[PDB]
RNA sequence: AAGACCCACUCCCCGGCGCCGGGGGGCCCAAGUCCUUCUGAUCGAGGCCCAGCCCGUGGACGGUGUGAGGCCGGUAGCGGCCCCCGGCGCGCCGGGCCCGGGUCUUCCCGGAGUCGGGUUGCUUGGGAAUGCAGCCCAAAGCGGGUGGUAAACU
RNA sequence: AGUUCAAGAGGGCGUGAAACCGUUAAGAGGUAAACGGGUGGGGUCCGCGCAGUCCGCCCGGAGGAUUCAACCCGGCGGCGCGGUCCGGCCGUGCCGGCGGGGCGGAUCUCCCGCUCCC
RNA sequence: GCGGGGGACCGCCCCCCGGCCGGCGACCGGCCGCCGCCGGGCGCAUUUCCACCGCGGCGGUGCGCCGCGACCGGCUCCGG
RNA sequence: CGGCGGCGAUGUCGGCUACCCACCCGACCCGUCUUGAAACACGGACCAAGGAGUCUAACACGUGCGCGAGUCGGGGGCUACGAAAGCCGCCGUGGCGCAAUGAAGGUGAAGGCCGGCGGCGCGCCGCCGGCCGAGGUGGGAUCCCGAGGCCUUCCAGUCCGCCGAGGGCGCACCACCGGCCCGUCUCGCCCGCCGCGCCGGGGAGGUGGAGCACGAGCGCACGUGUUAGGACCCGAA
RNA sequence: GCAGUCGGCAGAGCGAGAAAGAGAGUGGCGCGGACGCUACGCCGCGACGAGUAGGAGGGCCGCUGCGGUGAGCCUUGAAGCCUAGGGCGCGGGC
C-alpha cells in the first residue's frame, strides 16, 4: 500500500545531538582517512580556507 | 480472544475505512503551493500588508480560554462610531468590520477604539489619483518610506499586569478564602429555597390576624 | 573537554594566512556513532517517493 | 582519544578487510596490517611504519611528531635507511628503542625491515 | 526491519511456530471483545473488574472547558516566580511580600501539598484548598480569590 | 532523595555516586554542597549543584579520585517508581488487590460497576 | 561557536540548544589505567598459565 | 427614509481608439575524435612539461559498432534572435453619473398550510423524540425560535 | 564454398539449464533400484611430484668491495619544571575592577502618546 | 491614571586588563643539555659488508613417498 | 631420539574426499493428521520458474537513544539530490506526565514541644507567640570508624599502604507498623461570620479507592504478544 | 586470568594450606631482551551435550535493492551456465 510508514520523525535534540557528533567528528584525521578522503597532505583537519 | 492483563480496546475499522484514507504525500507540494499563493498575494497588494487586514482585540469565552486575548473576525460597528469612522470606508482603508459583534463591557471597547486610533495613526494612505494628492491622503515623505508589513498588522500580545511585592495587611491575613467559597457555593445553592421558605413562612404567618 | 586550540584559516594560495580562529567547541562534542547512525537511519528514510 | 577512534573505527573503517574468517587493515603505517588497537597507524599519538623506498632499494621508516596530529602535512617524518641487513635493523632498534618510541612496536618494525629487505633482494 | 523480525528464523519449520496439532486458524474464540460475558468472563472478571453495568447519572451535553480547573501544590507554588523573586523577598526586612497569581502562570486551584519556605507570600488563586490556605497562613500570607 | 541520603549522621564530605542520571528537582528550596559523580545530570540540576558551590564528577575522574570507592555513598533511584509496577502484581478482580487496570480512558462508565459496587452484582 | 554554542554560552542562532555533554571525560582509556593512583590500588597479577 | 440646521470635495466608470516601457512556438550558443596501444568495433589502458591536454554558470541524460564532460543531440546560463498572444501605463473622441458626512425632528419596518403541536416512519451521539418526510391539527406579533430531561410559573 | 570476431549467432536465430532422448567412452549386471558405515579395485584428472627442506648464529677456506669503529660539519626527530631557562596559547579554573558591551529577569524607579477633569 | 520609552539592580555571557593556579598527552614556540637517526667528510683494512664453498658445528622447522626400531610417560588387559 | 632403512622420470608415488564397480554389516517412502504410519490412511509420474505471518492503527511489556518534571512540533509558517534538511518559542495551541476520589453536588494529599488565658468541672476540653520539624521496626548490596597487627640482626620511632575483632550510617527493594487525601458509616463536642442559616469548617474510630508518603515521564527506534482490518496462503453450501 | 609489552628512567617477582608491605626514611667492557591485546580480543580450569510442539541466541550462510566504502573486478573477457579438476567449512554455503 501507499499508506506505508515511509516517513521518521528523529527528536530535534538527537538531531541537533548527530550533527554535534559528526562535525566533532569530521576534525579527527584518524576517522576522516578510515573514511578514506584523501588527506595526508593537507596543512590542518579543521581545513578554514579564508572568505575570499 | 482476549490474553493476560492487558487494555480493552475498541478500534474503529470495522467499516472500509481503505477506500476513504487519505495520505499526506502532497504535504510539501500543499505546502509550496500555499507559500508560492502567499507570495503572489503579497505582491499583488504591494504596499498593503501581507496577512490582511487589522483584526482587533477579543476575549476568548468558555473559562478554559478566558484569561487569553486573541485576534476577533473584525472590528465592530460602535468601535468604528466611537473611532469615528465610517464602517464601508474601513473595508477600504484595511479595518476588519464585524456588524454580527455587541459589546457587553466599555474596557474591551475602549482597547478596540485605541487600536483603531492607533492603527489610523500608522496608515499610510496613497493618494487615489497618482500625480494629484487630496485633502487625507498621506503626504510625499511616507509614500516615499512606505514599506510592505510582514505578520499580523500590530499583533496581539497578552499584557500582564505585574504586582510589586507589598506588605501584607491584617484585613487579608484574616480574610478565609475557603471558608469564603464554601459559604458562596451554599448561598448560591440555597438562595432560592430559603427566599421560598421565607416568604412562605411570612404570609402564611398572616393567619394569626387575618 | 574544554581546550579548544587555534586553528589556522588558510588563503586563496594555500599558504598559512596570519589570521586565527579559536576551535569551535562543537568540535569537541562527545562523537556517537551508535546515534549517528539511528539518525541516518530515520531521517534518510524521509525522502523516499512511494510505491505501491 | 585513541581509545575513542578505536571505538569508532574497529569495525567501520574503510582499511577493513574481512574476508576468508581473518581480518587486515590496510592503512599506511599498520606495521602486521592487522587491525587492531595496538597496530592501528592513525589512532595514536606516536606512530611506527616502514614500507619500501621511492626507488627500490632500501626501507623508509615513518615516526608521527608529537606537535602536529590535526596536521598530516608535517605529521609523519619519514626517514629512507639504504644499508646493509644488520645495520638497518640496528637503526631502526635504536630508533624505537633509544628514543622509548612505542616500544611494543619493535620488533614488528624489525620484521618488517627484515621482510622489506629480502623482496628487495632478487629471486635467481 | 524484516531481517530482525521472528519470521525469518522461522524458514525451514512446518507450522511456522503455531503448533501442529491446535493451528492457526481463523478466529478460535470470536472476534474482538466477543464472549466477554460467556465464554471471556474469567479474564473479563480477573484483569477488568467493572467492565459490565451501567452507573451514575447521564450529562447529556458536556463541555469540558466548563470544569476546566488545573490545580496546583504548594511544594511548586514557588517555580511560577523566578528565583530571584524568592531571594529578593528572602533578605529584604521590611515584609513586602511577592504576590503568584497562579491564573497567570496558568492553575486556577491551588492543593497544598508540600512544605512551604519560610517567608510570606500572597498567593492569588480562583480557588483554594483549605489545607492549602491554613499553611499559607501558617508560614504567614495570605490568600486572594479572582475571577 | 540524594540530598536526604547524604543527609545522614555520618556521611559528610563524602561523593555520591549514582551509575544513572542525577535530575532536578523543583520542590527544594536549598541545596548544600555536594560531590557528585553520574553518569548523565542534567542540565538544571547541574546548575543547582554548582551554584551551590559542588563538584559534578563523571565516572573516569571517580576512578582517578577513588580507584576502590571509599568515601562513596551509592545510590539508587526507586526501581518502583515507573508507572509499569502500579499494574503489576495480583490481578485486579482478585480480592484485596490495589492494581490499577489497563483503561483506555478513565471515567464513571470505564470498568467502574459490576465487580467494583456491591450494588451492581458483587465487591471485591 | 553560535549555531551550537559552547558549554558556558547556549546557541544563539538556536532557541533552547546547548552542547551536549561527555558521560566520560578523559577518554585515554590508557593514560588512565597507567596513572600511579589505580596502580597502588591495584592488586598483584595473576600472569601464570595453570594448564591441566 | 424624508424635512430642517451644519460640515465638505467636484472624479468614478462604460463604449471605441492610438501610443510607451508574463505565456506559446521556432532557430541557435564550451571543450580531444590529440599521441601510442587493446579490439570485430572503441567511448577501454597509458601519456599530454614550466598552463600540471581542453572547457567547466556545462562532470544530468540519451544516441553513436564495448564503457564518452569534450563525436552528436542536448545540459548550464538575469544566454541570444524572430514571430505570436496577453497583462500593464499614458493620451484622444463620444456617452454616462451631476452624487456625500454630522446634529436634531417626523415617519416606517418585514418572507404562512409556514412555525408550532400530535402521530407515523426513516435518520442521528442527540438520550420523554437531533434532523427529515407523510398525514391530521394549525399560529402569533412587548411575537417567534434556541438555551442538549418531559411539564407549569417567572 | 562464402559472410562474420563468432552461424560453436542461419530469418520463433543472444545466453541455452534441468526433466527426457540419441550416440560414443568406461564399468557393471539372477534377490527391483537406491542409500548409510567401512574398505578394496579400476578409471578421470591433480600435485607440472619423482634423489627432496631451509632459516639464524659461529668455525674454516679462498674471493670481492674504497668498507667498520672513532672524530668534524649540517639537518631532522625524541625526551627533570632547564629544582624556581625565556615567551606564548588554552582552561566544563578562580580572585581582583578608577573596567567596556550583549542577552535575560513575575527585581525596583526621568520623557512621550493616550483617556476624564477647568 | 494607562501604555511605551529612559535609568538602576541582579544573574549569565563576551572582551580589556592586574594576580595566582592548572594543562599544552584532543592544544606550542625559542635557545641550552642528553640521545637517536639521515647525509657529507676524514678514516683505510687481523675492521665491516656481499656472494660462493665444507656432505662443519650450534638452535629452530621439516623428512618427497613407503617403512622399521629404541626408550620415556598415561590408560588398560593379562602372566610369573 | 643428539636412531635407522627402502624406492624412484616415463612408469611410478601420494590424492581422506571426487566417477564407476566389488563385498560385509546396517537399512521399509517422504510429507501429514494421529495414543499409535512402511502401512490395505491421504497428497506426491518427472523437471524448471512462481508460491504463503505482511502493512496500517491501537495497547501491553521488554530493550536502545535523546531530553527529563517535564517532553513532543506530528499541524502551520520562514528561508538536481531537495517532496530532503535547517529554523520558529509571544507558533507549545494541544497531547501525555506532574493528583486523586466521589454517581454527583463537590472536595482534594505530616505534625509535635514550650510562654500566656474531676471554659469544663482544648487535669481535661481553643487561639494568641517562639522553636524543632517530614515517620518507624527488621533485613539490606555498597560505604564509614578501628581493640590490634602485616618480620630480615635488635630497641625505638614516624609517615604511607593493607588486613582486621567489634561498632556505625544504611541505597534500591521486601515485609510490617504508624501517618496524610477523596467516598461512605458510627460516635461526639466545639469554631467561624456580611448576611447567624434546613449555613460553613473541624475531631475520634472503622471502612471502600486504580491514591500521597521528596517525582519519571515524554518523544523516537527495535522485538515479542493480543486484537481491528482480505490479515499467513487456498477452500464452501 | 590478562591494560604488567611496568627495559642503561632496566632489574623482569605474586600456585602459595594458614588476614595483611618483595613499604620508605631516621635516631641505637659489549647498547641487547619470542609472542601477545580485532579487550565485541586472547588465554586457563571444571562439568556437561537426547529432543516433538514451542522459545531464544549466533550466523566471515544465501537473494534482491538503497545509503557509505574497496584510487575494487571487468572485452588481455562481467553475469549466467557446464564440469570424472583442486579445495575449505560441523553446516548453511563458499
Ligand atoms: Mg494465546
Ligand atoms: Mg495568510
Ligand atoms: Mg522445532
Ligand atoms: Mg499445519
Ligand atoms: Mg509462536
Ligand atoms: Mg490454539
Ligand atoms: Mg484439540
Ligand atoms: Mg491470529
Ligand atoms: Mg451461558
Ligand atoms: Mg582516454
Ligand atoms: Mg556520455
Ligand atoms: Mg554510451
Ligand atoms: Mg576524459
Ligand atoms: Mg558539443
Ligand atoms: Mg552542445
Ligand atoms: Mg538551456
Ligand atoms: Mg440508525
Ligand atoms: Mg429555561
Ligand atoms: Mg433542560
Ligand atoms: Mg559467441
Ligand atoms: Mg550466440
Ligand atoms: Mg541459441
Ligand atoms: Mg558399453
Ligand atoms: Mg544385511
Ligand atoms: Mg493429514
Ligand atoms: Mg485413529
Ligand atoms: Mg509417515
Ligand atoms: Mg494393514
Ligand atoms: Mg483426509
Ligand atoms: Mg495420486
Ligand atoms: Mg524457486
Ligand atoms: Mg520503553
Ligand atoms: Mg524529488
Ligand atoms: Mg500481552
Ligand atoms: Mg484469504
Ligand atoms: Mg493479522
Ligand atoms: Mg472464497
Ligand atoms: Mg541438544
Amino acid at each position: 500500500k501507499t499508506w506505508r510508514r515511509w516517513h521518521r520523525r528523529v527528536n530535534t535534540t538527537q538531531k541537533r545531538y548527530a550533527i554535534c557528533s559528526a562535525l566533532a567528528a569530521s576534525a579527527l584525521p584518524a576517522l576522516v582517512m578510515s573514511k578514506g578522503h584523501r588527506i595526508e597532505e593537507v596543512p590542518e583537519l579543521p581545513l578554514v580556507v579564508e572568505d575570499k | 480472544a482476549p490474553s493476560r492483563n492487558g487494555m480493552i480496546l475498541k478500534p474503529h475499522f470495522h467499516k472500509d475505512w481503505q477506500r476513504r484514507v487519505a495520505t499526506w504525500f502532497n504535504q510539501p507540494a500543499r505546502k509550496i503551493r500555499r507559500r508560492k499563493a502567499r507570495q503572489a498575494r503579497a505582491r499583488r497588494i504591494a504596499p498593503r500588508p501581507a496577512a490582511g487586514p487589522i483584526r482587533p482585540i477579543v476575549r476568548c469565552p468558555t473559562v478554559r480560554y478566558h484569561t487569553k486575548v486573541r485576534a476577533g473576525r473584525g472590528f465592530s460597528l460602535e468601535e468604528l462610531r466611537v473611532a469615528g469612522i465610517h464602517k464601508k470606508v474601513a473595508r477600504t482603508i484595511g479595518i476588519s468590520v464585524d456588524p454580527r459583534r455587541r459589546n457587553k463591557s466599555t474596557e474591551s471597547l475602549q482597547a478596540n477604539v485605541q487600536r483603531l486610533k492607533e492603527y489610523r495613526s500608522k496608515l499610510v494612505l496613497f493618494p487615489r489619483k497618482p500625480s494629484a494628492p487630496k485633502k487625507g491622503d498621506s503626504s510625499a515623505e511616507e509614500l516615499k518610506l512606505a514599506t510592505q508589513l510582514t505578520g499580523p498588522v500590530m499583533p496581539i500580545r497578552n499584557v500582564f499586569k505585574k504586582e510589586k511585592a507589598r506588605v501584607i495587611t491584617e484585613e487579608e491575613k484574616n480574610f478565609k478564602a475557603f471558608a469564603s467559597l464554601r459559604m458562596a457555593r451554599a448561598n448560591a445553592r440555597l438562595f432560592g429555597i430559603r427566599a421560598k421558605r421565607a416568604k412562605e413562612a411570612a404570609e402564611q404567618d398572616v393567619e394569626k390576624k387575618k | 573537554a574544554c581546550a579548544r586550540p587555534l586553528i589556522s584559516v588558510y588563503s586563496e594560495k594555500g599558504e598559512s594566512s596570519g589570521k586565527n580562529v579559536t576551535l569551535p567547541a562543537v568540535f569537541k562534542a562527545p562523537i556517537r556513532p551508535d546515534i549517528v547512525n539511528f539518525v541516518h537511519t530515520n531521517l534518510r528514510k524521509n525522502n523516499r517517493q512511494p510505491y505501491a | 582519544s585513541a581509545h575513542l577512534q578505536w571505538m569508532v573505527v574497529r569495525n567501520c573503517s574503510s582499511f577493513l578487510i574481512k574476508r576468508n574468517k581473518q581480518t587486515y587493515s590496510t592503512e599506511p603505517n599498520n606495521l602486521k596490517a592487522r587491525n587492531s588497537f595496538r597496530y592501528n597507524g592513525l589512532i595514536h599519538r606516536k606512530t611506527v611504519g616502514v614500507e619500501p623506498a621511492a626507488d627500490g632499494k632500501g626501507v623508509v621508516v615513518v615516526m608521527k611528531r608529537r606537535s602536529g596530529q590535526r596536521k598530516p602535512a608535517t605529521s609523519y617524518v619519514r626517514t629512507t635507511i639504504n644499508k646493509n641487513a644488520r645495520a638497518t635493523l640496528s637503526s631502526i632498534r635504536h630508533m624505537i628503542r633509544k628514543n622509548k618510541y612505542h616500544p611494543d612496536l619493535r620488533m614488528a618494525a624489525i620484521r618488517r625491515a627484515s621482510a622489506i629487505l629480502r623482496s628487495q633482494k632478487p629471486v635467481m | 526491519p524484516s531481517r530482525l523480525r521472528k519470521t525469518r528464523k522461522l524458514r525451514g519449520h512446518v507450522s511456522h511456530g503455531h503448533g501442529r496439532i491446535g493451528k492457526h486458524r481463523k478466529h478460535p474464540g470470536g472476534r474482538g471483545n466477543a464472549g466477554g460475558m460467556h465464554h471471556h468472563r474469567i479474564n473479563f472478571d480477573k484483569y477488568h473488574p467493572g467492565y459490565f453495568g451501567k452507573v451514575g447519572m447521564r450529562h447529556y451535553h458536556l463541555k469540558r472547558n466548563q470544569s476546566f480547573c488545573p490545580t496546583v501544590n504548594l511544594d511548586k507554588l514557588w517555580t511560577l516566580v523566578s528565583e530571584q523573586t524568592r531571594v529578593n523577598a528572602a533578605k529584604n526586612k521590611t515584609g513586602a511580600a511577592p504576590i503568584i497569581d497562579v491564573v497567570r502562570s496558568g492553575y486556577y486551584k491551588v492543593l497544598g501539598k508540600g512544605k512551604l519556605p519560610k517567608q510570606p507570600v500572597i498567593v492569588k488563586a480562583k480557588f483554594f484548598s483549605r489545607r492549602a490556605e491554613e499553611k499559607i497562613k501558617g508560614v504567614g500570607g495570605a490568600c486572594v480569590l479572582v475571577a | 532523595r540524594m540530598i536526604r541520603k547524604m543527609k545522614l549522621p555520618g556521611r559528610e564530605n563524602k561523593t555520591a555516586v549514582v551509575v544513572g542520571t542525577v535530575t532536578d528537582d523543583v520542590r527544594v528550596q536549598e541545596v548544600p554542597k555536594l560531590k557528585v559523580c553520574a553518569l548523565r545530570v542534567t542540565s538544571r540540576a547541574r546548575s543547582r549543584i554548582l551554584k551551590a558551590g559542588g563538584k559534578i564528577l563523571t565516572f573516569d575522574q571517580l576512578a582517578l579520585d577513588s580507584p576502590k570507592g571509599r568515601g562513596t555513598v551509592l545510590l539508587s533511584g526507586p526501581r518502583k517508581g515507573r508507572e509499569v509496577y502500579r499494574h503489576f502484581g495480583k490481578a485486579p478482580g482478585t480480592p484485596h488487590s490495589h492494581t490499577k487496570p489497563y483503561v483506555r480512558s478513565k471515567g464513571r462508565k470505564f470498568e467502574r460497576a459490576r465487580g467494583r459496587r456491591a450494588s451492581r452484582g458483587y465487591k471485591n | 561557536d553560535d549555531l551550537y554554542g559552547t558549554w558556558r554560552k547556549a546557541a544563539s542562532l538556536k532557541s533552547n540548544y546547548n552542547l551536549p555533554m561527555h558521560k566520560m571525560l578523559n577518554t585515554d582509556l590508557s593514560r588512565i589505567l597507567k596513572s600511579p593512583e589505580i596502580q597502588r590500588a591495584l592488586r598483584a597479577p595473576r600472569k601464570k598459565i595453570h594448564r591441566r
